[PDB]
């Protein structure tokens, strides 16, 4: 920017190696030099994927005979299979669909260990109950999602037409689950973990009588001793049922084998794309990488092989084969540069030439912008390593010298 | 590499800016720590190793083989990774990691890298060497 | 007698495996510190995107910034203190030449 | 529900003699972490050639566990009589997080024909039989050891051939010596090999319908079997429960010579299992072929952080307990099995709680009677009840209304009701519940800019 | 509505659950002992 | 733990690890620093004597 | 000894184990620093 504030001169920082120079000094003069700059990035090629495929996920149960009350809630879960939630939803009229800790487009794409889907009657008048922040019945004594797990709530209503589904004869619930401990005096609630039932689910009716009904049991000794108690309490049915279906998702305790069903084509294939970098999505797990054919190592059974850093380094293939996955790799940068001449070269350490005058391979990696020049100096000002030195021509070509 | 993160990043300053011209400070300070203490080792009048150096003396240990006997020795029983500074690239790709948490090849992975240093062996080699024939004279 | 010295007992060998050792070391901060999590729900940037919508997303990799930032400047605090103290010592070894 | 076959038509169980004396063995095979006994291989992944630390359900390094041992019954001569057990069934353990289970240690060796202790028989591999559920308690006479509602049993059948699970509800038989009929003692399971393990037709339902004798098979949600070949193998099994249900584990369809467990099964048995208990087996063999069986081991499974040596095939070979002892937290810090001599401080020993004291404000009620008299503000002039030194109870004001929405802020629903404080300050007012929303932190409307704010 | 506020130390945090207590949950019982506490509201691990 | 459940619960603990995290690194470098400063003040009482 | 924390602890990797060995290097460094002060203050020859 100029006195007057106008725009004159600029860098384009990603325009090449040099440019990053300027960039990261914020100055379009810069010191003579070499220096690191980032890396010339490996770009993925094409992709590879492999998912289960075979049987839907099976949501018939849900849809037969009456469904349970909300302390009595049933639990479907589904591993191995291809699921698709649309055809689940598109079932019912859908009054609210919330999800917490995974998008909203996630639910519906992504691969898990295991999607565990649990379904009961519920009132929609009592919606509010089911919030993770709620200190009502439900949430105390019948129904609580987990904080672990990414989970999704969906409340909905039975359609008239959806005939295989019958009601109950009213909605009813807990509230009130405790325990009465050996002196008679002291009361503790007994509070619903995340994923679990209640306690009382043993002395509650699968149906509430009548509101204000009190059950007790008397506890074995192993069990501590004394009583366990509780209330139920009921709401009046409504004309369509309405019903609630928790969603909880796992992501990484089995190969994550849920998932939605994906037409594959076959350039998606491992084999047919060894050497390359591509991107990769593997029964849900995903990066970037190059396959190899190769030795096996570890536990066929439990198809992903990792390393001591946690990376994937390696993968039993459904197409029988075993494959070794390094990373993209990077191919590193230093410019070499000089102030005076306004000159440069690029060195790409380590890297052989065979990746990138044509190039020139020194002991210290592939250099482009030098001439070997079998010239000897003691006054090396830009020493790349070893025993050599970039030479600027003065402008020309900078030259490969060696200290002598 | 993802955009998300960079954009992310950027609302911390300069950070990299900061990362890499520290340790460029940090690298040019060995170039020039070696560059000065190897310009005192030199020697400026020295006499050349000739096998026998030493008569009754026993030296062949420090003389050359290049570097001495006792030198080799002491790289060889040191156990140090190879840091690939011509095609280390490849040799992660060819035949991959030596080991459990081969740190070389991580270089190309996590994002860093190992520099070679100021001189080569042999330089380094030559400076020891006229400093051997120096020391009676 | 010291053709046979670099072993166990000589406190001058360990001294030079372990200014190996310290190289080693150095890097292995970086290297095993790009698995952590730091308290995010996953290592992976990639997982977070793929898993999360940007306001919870964000939070997210800002953890793995957050951690990432501070392994680096952890890291270049010791080249510095590790360049300063070979840098001294570089002068003992002249003087003693 | 799941038709699981026929009920017993007996009238009367087979008497069963509790001998415990007889079974009071001493035959330790405590975990051995080095020879990696116990553990379950790490669920969705694995490993090669590393040494790493891992975090999952483990049994303690030294845990004696706790020994069964199954016998043969009481016979004369040809003709078998009284089923001859421990008191395994009254024997109810508390689940927790599960346990492994060491099976056939002793196959091979010499051993002892328990109901006959100097008599003695080559040691034969045995598998466990476990009965698992939600809530314990006892029969008609007294004696515990009855599970309620659904249960899940794993009953090995087919003389050692099948694993069979089940969830289902038992019903006492009233027969004799059934356990809601006279003379019980305990129900226990028994196959009698002289018909039930013929060369070719070994009979798979021997051991089901020994159950079956015990108690009647109802609302049966499920019956799942498992194929088990036979050998004389050391094999582990491990039990622990999600909310996925009930994972089973075994070595022998992964890592058979090694031990290394993986899971094959996960069973829809949701409840919680809170108890388990061993079924008593007893094999009614004649007098003149009395085998000896080897006893198997049981260990509790907790959270514990483990180092785990992963071979280049996979298999975890050994490995260190790293709460151990001093040493095993040295060995896991470094995450090596060896590590240089010297001198390391470790995490302290640390004192532990051998009790509590409480005290707590005891005496006066907190009032909230203003608030249930007369007519109640309207929200801009909500009033407020500042308790202080008493003592409170939600329930007894919130059951006296119809609670619409009850949520909380920056504490949870469990504290609110049960933590202490320096006051608590409740703002009572008329407030339609159509206006919800507009108390809400985020609103933006009338009530929440001019009339009622939380803090 | 109602609105409930709680506050934490300001004072003695003397508005509690009710509680029946043992006589084992004394302090003069248990001097010496390394013990859980729970003093009006103010909680930890120690030896009285 | 007492107050909250964990989905707060978790973010309240882990401020206090973070901030226990950076003192512990804070600490530690600096017994770092210290104890360099000392090896090379030893070297110079090594060569007083 | 919180559970709760602890298991939060490992997200950030093996904080502690970097934390007790870059501790027990600083320590080591006193013992040898005075070990090799003190081998030269040591006189060879001295009188009573
Ligand atoms: C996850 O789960 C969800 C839910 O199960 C899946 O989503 C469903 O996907 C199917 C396709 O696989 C989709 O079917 C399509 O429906 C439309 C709608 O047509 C209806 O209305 C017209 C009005 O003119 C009627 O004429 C027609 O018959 C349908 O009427 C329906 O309702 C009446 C009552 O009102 C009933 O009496 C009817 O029986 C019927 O139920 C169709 O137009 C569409 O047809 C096209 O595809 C079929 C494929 O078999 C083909 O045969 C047809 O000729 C036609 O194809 C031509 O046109 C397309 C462009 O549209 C072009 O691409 C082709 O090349 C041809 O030129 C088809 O039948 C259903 O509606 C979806 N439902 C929901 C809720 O989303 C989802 O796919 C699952 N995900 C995965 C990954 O599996
Ligand atoms: C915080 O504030 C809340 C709310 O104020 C407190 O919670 C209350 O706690 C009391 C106990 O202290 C509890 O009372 C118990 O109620 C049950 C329910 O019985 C009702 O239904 C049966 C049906 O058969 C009726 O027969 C019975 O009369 C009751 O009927 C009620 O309603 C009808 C109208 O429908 C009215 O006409 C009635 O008058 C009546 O209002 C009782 O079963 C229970 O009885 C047991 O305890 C009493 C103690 O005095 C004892 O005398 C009884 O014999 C019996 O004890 C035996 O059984 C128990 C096992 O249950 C065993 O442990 C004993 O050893 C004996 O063997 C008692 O009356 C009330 O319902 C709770 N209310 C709510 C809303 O939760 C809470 O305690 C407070 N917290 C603190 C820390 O103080
Ligand atoms: C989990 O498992 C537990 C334990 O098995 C179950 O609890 C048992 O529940 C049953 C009934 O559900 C109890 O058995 C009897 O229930 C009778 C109910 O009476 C009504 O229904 C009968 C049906 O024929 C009608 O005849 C009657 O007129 C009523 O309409 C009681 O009346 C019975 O009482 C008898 O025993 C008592 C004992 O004191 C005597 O005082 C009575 O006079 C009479 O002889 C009896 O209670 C059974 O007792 C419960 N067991 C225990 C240990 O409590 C749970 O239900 C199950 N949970 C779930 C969710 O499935
Ligand atoms: C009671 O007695 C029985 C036998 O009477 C013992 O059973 C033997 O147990 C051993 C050890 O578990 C088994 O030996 C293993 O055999 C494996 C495969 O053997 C099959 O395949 C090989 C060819 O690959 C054949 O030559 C062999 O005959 C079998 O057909 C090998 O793969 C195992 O080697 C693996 O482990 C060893 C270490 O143990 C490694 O060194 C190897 O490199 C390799 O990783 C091993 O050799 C033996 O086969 C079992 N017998 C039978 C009949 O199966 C019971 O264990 C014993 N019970 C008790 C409690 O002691
Ligand atoms: C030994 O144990 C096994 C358990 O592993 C037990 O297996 C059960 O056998 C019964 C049959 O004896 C199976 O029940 C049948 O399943 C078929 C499935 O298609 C049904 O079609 C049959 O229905 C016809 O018969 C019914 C008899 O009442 C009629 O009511 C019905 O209207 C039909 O006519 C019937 O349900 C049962 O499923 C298996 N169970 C399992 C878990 O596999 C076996 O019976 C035991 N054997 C003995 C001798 O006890
Ligand atoms: C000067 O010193 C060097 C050693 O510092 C002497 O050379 C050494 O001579 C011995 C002979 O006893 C060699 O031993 C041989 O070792 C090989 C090892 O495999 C063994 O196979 C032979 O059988 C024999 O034991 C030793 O290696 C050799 N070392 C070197 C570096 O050459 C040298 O002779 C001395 N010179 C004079 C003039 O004394
Ligand atoms: C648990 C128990 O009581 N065991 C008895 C045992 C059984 O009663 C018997 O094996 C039933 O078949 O009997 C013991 O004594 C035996 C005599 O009763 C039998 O007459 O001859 C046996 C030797 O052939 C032996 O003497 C036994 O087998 O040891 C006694 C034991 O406590
Ligand atoms: N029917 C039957 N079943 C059996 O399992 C059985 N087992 C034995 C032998 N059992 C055992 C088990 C362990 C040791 C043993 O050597 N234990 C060590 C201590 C191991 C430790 O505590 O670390 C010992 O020295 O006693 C001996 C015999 C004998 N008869 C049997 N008979
Ligand atoms: C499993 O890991 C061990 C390391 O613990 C490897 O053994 C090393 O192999 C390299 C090969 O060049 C040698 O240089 C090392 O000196 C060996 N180290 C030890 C401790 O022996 C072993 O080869 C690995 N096995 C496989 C199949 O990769
Ligand atoms: C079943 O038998 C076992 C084993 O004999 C009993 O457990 C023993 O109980 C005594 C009681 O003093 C203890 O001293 C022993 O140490 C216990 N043994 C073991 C191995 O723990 C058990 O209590 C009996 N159970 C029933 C219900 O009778
Ligand atoms: C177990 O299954 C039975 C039948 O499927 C359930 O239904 C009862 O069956 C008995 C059979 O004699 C009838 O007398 C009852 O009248 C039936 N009750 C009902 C409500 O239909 C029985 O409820 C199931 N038990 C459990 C605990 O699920
Ligand atoms: C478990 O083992 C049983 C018994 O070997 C298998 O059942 C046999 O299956 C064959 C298949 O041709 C039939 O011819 C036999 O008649 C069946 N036997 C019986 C007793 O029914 C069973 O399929 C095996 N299960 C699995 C999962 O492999
Ligand atoms: C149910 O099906 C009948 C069939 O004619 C149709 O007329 C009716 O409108 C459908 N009802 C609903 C709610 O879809
Ligand atoms: C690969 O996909 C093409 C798409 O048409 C198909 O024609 C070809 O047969 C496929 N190859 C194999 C091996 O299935
Ligand atoms: C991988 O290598 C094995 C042997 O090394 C070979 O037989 C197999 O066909 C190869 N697979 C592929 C995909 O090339
Ligand atoms: C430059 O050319 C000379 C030819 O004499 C060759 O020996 C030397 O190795 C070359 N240097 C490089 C880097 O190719
Ligand atoms: C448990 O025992 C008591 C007396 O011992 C008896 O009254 C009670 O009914 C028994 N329980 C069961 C479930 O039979
Ligand atoms: C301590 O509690 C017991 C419980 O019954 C009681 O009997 C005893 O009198 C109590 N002691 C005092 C000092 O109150």
């Amino acid at each position: 920017f100029s006195v007057d504030g106008y725009i004159r001169r600029a860098i384009d920082c990603g325009f090449n190696d040099l440019s990053q120079l300027h960039c990261s000094y914020e100055s379009f003069d810069v010191e003579s030099g070499v220096y690191s700059v980032s890396s010339f990035e490996a770009k993925p090629s094409g992709s590879v994927v492999e998912q289960a495929e075979g049987v839907e996920c099976d949501f018939s149960p849900l849809l037969s005979g009456t469904p349970p009350q909300v302390y009595n809630f049933k639990r479907l879960v589904f591993t191995n299979c291809n699921y698709n939630l649309t055809k689940l939803l598109s079932l019912f009229s859908v009054n609210d669909f919330t999800c917490s800790q995974i998008s909203p487009a996630a639910i519906a794409s992504n691969c898990y260990s295991s999607l565990i889907l649990d379904y009961f009657s519920y009132p929609l008048s009592m919606k509010s109950d089911l919030s993770v922040s709620s200190a009502g019945p439900i949430s105390q004594f019948n129904y609580k999602q987990s904080f672990s797990n990414p989970t999704c709530l969906i409340l909905a209503t039975v359609p008239h037409n959806l005939t295989t589904i019958t009601k109950p004869l009213k909605y009813s619930y807990i509230n009130k689950c405790s325990r009465l401990l050996s002196d008679d005096r002291t009361e503790v609630p007994q509070l619903v973990n995340a994923n679990q039932y209640s306690p009382c689910v043993s002395i509650v009716p699968s149906t509430v009588w009548e509101d204000g009904d009190y059950y007790r049991k008397q506890l074995s000794p192993l069990e501590g001793g004394g009583w366990l108690v509780a209330s139920g309490s009921t709401v009046a049915m409504t004309e369509q049922l309405q019903m609630g279906f928790g969603i909880t998702v796992q992501y990484g305790t089995d190969t994550n084998s849920v998932c939605p069903k994906l037409e594959f084509a076959n350039d998606t294939k491992i084999a047919s794309q060894l050497g390359n970098c591509v991107e990769y999505s593997l029964y849900g797990v995903s990066g970037r990488g190059v396959f190899q054919n190769c030795t096996a190592v570890g536990v066929r059974q439990q198809r992903f092989v990792y390393d001591a850093y946690q990376n994937l380094v390696g993968y039993y293939s459904d197409d029988g084969n075993y494959y070794c996955l390094r990373a993209c790799v990077s191919v590193p940068v230093s410019v070499i540069y000089d102030k005076e001449t306004k000159t440069h070269a690029t060195l790409f350490g380590s890297v052989a030439c065979e990746h990138i005058y044509g190039p020139l391979q020194t002991p210290v990696g592939c250099v482009l912008g030098l001439v070997n020049s079998s010239l000897f100096v003691e006054d090396c000002k830009l020493p790349l390593g070893q025993s050599l030195c970039a030479l600027p021509d003065t402008p020309g070509e900078m030259r490969l010298a060696s200290i002598a | 590499g993802f955009q998300k993160c960079e954009q992310l990043l950027r609302e911390y300053g300069q950070f990299c800016s900061k990362i890499n011209q520290a340790l460029h400070g940090a690298n040019l300070r060995q170039d020039d720590s070696v560059r000065n203490l190897f310009a005192s080792v030199k020697s400026s009048q020295s006499s050349p190793i000739i096998p026998g150096f030493g008569g009754d003396f026993n030296l062949t240990l420090l003389e050359p083989v290049a570097r001495s006997a006792i030198e080799d020795l002491l790289f060889d029983k040191v156990t140090i990774a190879d840091p690939g500074y011509m095609q280390g690239y490849d040799d992660c790709m060819q035949q991959g990691p030596a080991s459990a948490r081969d740190l070389i090849c991580a270089q190309y992975v996590a994002g860093y890298k190992v520099l070679p240093p100021l001189m080569d062996v042999n330089m380094e080699a030559a400076y020891t060497s006229s400093l051997l024939g120096s020391i009676a004279g | 007698a010291m053709q046979t010295g670099f072993t166990t007992t000589n406190e001058a060998f360990q001294k030079v495996q372990d200014a190996v050792n310290n190289n080693a070391q150095a890097l292995s901060k970086l290297a095993s510190e790009l698995s952590n999590t730091f308290g995010a729900i996953s290592a992976s940037i990639g997982d977070i995107i793929q898993r999360l919508d940007p306001p919870e997303q964000d939070a997210q990799i800002d953890r793995l910034i957050n951690g990432r930032l501070t392994t680096l400047n952890a890291f270049v605090a010791q080249q510095l203190v590790r360049s300063e103290s070979a840098a001294l010592s570089a002068q003992l070894a002249k003087d003693k030449v | 529900t799941v038709d699981v076959g026929p009920d017993s038509v007996k009238s009367a169980c087979i008497e069963v003699d509790i001998q415990q004396t007889f079974f009071d063995k001493t035959w330790p095979r405590p975990i051995d972490v080095s020879k990696a006994d116990g553990i379950i291989y790490p669920q969705g992944r694995t490993y090669s050639n590393i040494t790493i630390t891992y975090q999952g359900l483990f049994p303690y390094q030294g845990d004696h566990g706790d020994m069964y041992v199954y016998s043969a019954g009481h016979a004369t001569g040809t003709t078998p009589q009284k089923l001859f057990v421990a008191n395994y069934s009254q024997d109810v353990k508390q689940f927790a997080n599960g346990f492994v289970v060491r099976i056939g240690a002793a196959a091979n060796s010499t051993g002892t024909v328990i109901i006959s202790p100097s008599t003695s028989a080559t040691i034969r591999k045995i598998y466990p039989a476990f009965m698992l559920g939600s809530s314990v308690g006892n029969f008609s006479d007294g004696k515990m050891g009855r599970f309620f509602n659904h249960t899940l049993v794993l009953l090995p059948d087919g003389c050692g051939t099948l694993l069979r699970a089940f969830y289902c509800i038992l019903e006492p038989r009233s027969g004799n010596h059934c356990p809601a009929g006279n003379s019980y003692t305990s129900f226990a399971t028994y196959h009698t090999p002289a018909t039930d393990c013929s060369d070719g037709n070994y009979n798979r339902n021997a051991s089901l319908n020994s159950f079956k004798e015990y108690f009647n098979l109802r609302n049966c949600t499920f019956m799942y079997t498992y194929n088990i070949t036979e050998d004389e193998i050391l094999e582990w099994f491990g039990i622990t429960q999600t909310a996925q249900g009930v994972h089973l584990f075994s070595s022998r369809y992964v890592d058979l010579y090694g031990g290394n467990m993986f899971q094959f099964a996960t069973l829809p048995v949701y409840d919680t299992i809170k108890y388990y208990s061993i079924i008593p087996h007893s094999i009614r063999s004649i007098q003149s072929d009395r085998k000896a069986w080897a006893a198997f081991y049981v260990y509790k499974l907790q959270p514990l952080t483990f180092l785990l040596d992963f071979s280049v095939d996979g298999y975890i070979r050994r490995a260190i307990d790293c709460g151990f002892n001093d040493l095993s937290q040295l060995h896991c810090s470094y995450e090596s099995f060896d590590v240089e001599s010297g001198v390391y401080s470790v995490s302290s020993f640390e004192a532990k709680p051998s009790g509590s004291v409480v005290e707590q404000a005891e005496g006066v009620e907190c009032d909230f009677s203003p608030l249930l008299s007369g007519t109640p503000p309207q929200v801009y002039n909500f009033k407020r009840l500042v308790f202080t030194n008493c003592n409170y109870n939600l329930t007894k004001l919130l059951s006296l209304f119809s609670v619409n929405d009850f949520t909380c802020s920056q504490i949870s629903p469990a504290a609110i009701a049960s933590n202490c404080y320096s006051s608590l300050i409740l703002d009572y007012f008329s407030y339609p519940l159509s206006m919800k929303s507009d108390l809400s932190v985020s609103s933006a409307g009338p009530i929440s800019q001019f009339n009622y704010k939380q803090s």
